[PDB]
């Protein structure tokens, strides 16, 4: 968990990304928050060939899976935090939703298969990192 | 940006 | 497709299975129509640990998935065919609807992971050989 | 069974 793993990809936060990440790393963006590592074996998702705008999470802080209506990617200023410096993060969609600390990674799906990852949230809103431009993970 |  | 991969496994119906199938056979059973080979890749599928009695299959004569509703495994009298002689089949759920030549291996699957495969039909039944109990699949 |  945490992960998207799609053929031999795994696609991950960036500031959330591990030495093996690094070790074998394929791309990174730290204005998207978006790390892309080789694995050996074949993975299990989707990347979703769409346009939806609703679909479901999971929020770890409540081990639950919650329904979501986010915003079209969007460049959007995002505060400094210990992750990055203030800056501007492409590609992220907004919903209104719960989020605690840990919740980033949490993988957002419709029903054409993974559209995002949860990277930020705060003042009640949750940011997706959407992937559905990514077509060569797929 | 999250990950805490 | 025609085939439940779950771990390093492939489930498939005895009677389509390949050379390769026997090559690196793991399990098969005439009176259930299965067998079970071995894969060098992980699989996606999980199976389904419930008694779920509905669900949803895959046809492949209609290139359609289509909800049933299926018998509890019983042991029923199957007329011969090109591939087993007449015989007791066990484990083998009933469903009204659609069949026709090439069906077999069509995936059963409900909200807790795959039911169940393709294995009979005529006379306007469906006939799943289920996997439920195969335990050590997963 | 069936494999048609
Ligand atoms: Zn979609
Ligand atoms: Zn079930």
């Amino acid at each position: 968990s945490g992960a998207i793993y799609v053929g031999n990809f795994r696609v991950v936060n960036r500031h959330l990304a591990t030495h093996n990440d690094w070790a074998n790393l394929v791309w990174e963006d730290s204005s998207r928050d978006l790390l892309v590592s080789s694995t050996t074996a074949q993975g299990c998702d989707t990347i979703a060939r769409c346009n939806c705008q609703t679909g479901v999470y999971y929020c770890n802080s409540r081990r639950k899976h919650y329904p979501v209506s986010f915003s079209k990617p969007s460049l959007i200023y995002v505060e400094a935090s210990e992750y990055y410096p203030a800056r501007y993060q492409s590609h992220l969609m907004l919903a209104q939703g719960h989020s605690e600390p840990g919740d980033a990674g949490g993988i957002l799906r419709c029903q054409h298969g993974v559209v995002g990852i949860v990277s930020t949230g705060g003042n009640g809103l949750v940011g997706f990192a959407d992937v559905r431009d990514l077509l060569w993970l797929d | 940006t999250l990950g805490k």
